[PDB]
């Protein structure tokens, strides 16, 4: 099984935000998970005497 | 009626529709305009949806 | 010119004063005719609510109106709210009635 | 919740509150109806022109006509657009016959190809008009 392909379960002095991205894809990571909402435009037009 | 934008609503139950889009979890459209001298709402939706009920 | 503040978590709504601070729905007010003319369906439902029983009165300046008479008997009971709010109801941006 | 797609892809207790009143009494004079009607008219995005432009196999798209010709060309449907918009018999605002010299005008059509060469034979019958010279076939 490739060690070096999850290195953040294998190495242990290794943070959980690393990765050596341009050299070799590591397939075990932390991901960051959210749920925004989105509103329509809304408006309340008043009048200027 | 809902205090924030002066908006009237026939069924009280559905307001909390109305206020999610000020931001408030009460418990389609893409732009809501009021007019404060008269009662005429305005309302858009996309161009391919539906019968077109009285919207924008 | 004239913004609303709605008042969440059982604050009290504020209307900003034109000198720059912002007052609740009590207390005395002054209003030209035309303010509450552009703005006669939002005026009315954000404060018929606390004229008709809170603390607010308001002197809406005019110049001259035609005024209309109603006679009533003094031994009896008499409420002038259902005029007073058909007036306010029918007031437009182009038109008051007496 | 999924949302459908536009175009096609390439797998394929309590009291009424003495202040609300429900009963309309003023009637705009610029009219709300009128406004929107010719808003929604001018909202009305632009028009492509992909007139030139190559298609998926390399040949590009249009009619074989003459540049100048087709700009003449589709200022004369541009005025028959506007008599019909205007719903006259004649349009006041033309885009031809201005009275302004412009025969040096050029508008894009089929003719031309991105090698600036004529398009008379489709580029895709050009290529395989010129690999085929090159094929040698099972010795005899
Ligand atoms: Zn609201």
């Amino acid at each position: 099984i490739p060690v070096e392909r999850y290195n953040i379960l294998t190495n242990p002095d290794a943070p959980p935000t690393q990765i050596q991205l341009p050299e070799v894809v590591d397939l075990y990571n932390v991901v960051t998970r959210y749920a925004y909402e989105t509103p329509p435009i809304t408006a309340v037009v008043m009048g200027v005497p | 009626q809902c205090h924030v934008c002066s908006a009237v609503l026939f069924s009280p139950l559905d307001l909390d529709a109305h206020v999610a889009s000020h931001g408030l979890h009460g418990n389609r459209h893409i732009t809501e305009f009021i007019s404060s001298w008269q009662n005429h709402p305005i309302v858009q939706v996309s161009a391919d949806v539906e019968n077109r009920k009285t919207a924008q | 010119d004239c913004r609303i503040s709605f008042g969440m978590n059982g604050a009290a709504p504020m209307i900003r004063d034109e000198t720059g601070m912002m007052v609740p729905f009590e207390g005395n007010w002054i209003f030209p005719l035309a303010l509450w003319q552009m703005n006669t369906r939002y005026f009315n439902q954000q404060f018929d609510a606390w004229i008709k029983t809170g603390e607010l009165r308001i002197r809406i300046e005019m110049g001259a109106y035609p005024y209309m008479l109603h006679y009533y008997d003094p031994r009896q009971y008499a409420n002038a709210w259902n005029l007073t709010s058909a007036w306010l109801e029918e007031i437009t941006p182009t038109s008051i009635p007496s | 919740k999924r949302i459908p797609r536009k175009t096609k892809g390439k797998s394929s207790p309590a009291t009424a509150e003495p202040g609300t009143s429900n009963c309309e009494h003023y009637k705009a004079r610029p009219g709300i109806a009128s406004v929107q009607k010719a808003t929604e008219s001018a909202e009305l995005p632009m028009k492509n022109n992909d007139e030139g432009t190559p298609d998926k196999r390399g040949n590009t798209k249009g009619a074989l006509v003459n540049e100048h010709v087709e700009a003449r060309d589709e200022a004369d449907d541009a005025t028959k657009k506007q008599a019909k918009d205007t719903e006259k018999a004649k349009a006041q605002v033309t885009y031809s016959d201005t009275g302004i010299n412009n025969a040096n005008e050029l508008s894009r059509s089929g003719n031309v190809d991105n090698e600036g060469g004529s398009n008379q034979k489709p580029m895709s019958t050009r290529i395989a008009e010129a690999t085929s010279a090159i094929v040698s076939k099972h010795p005899a």
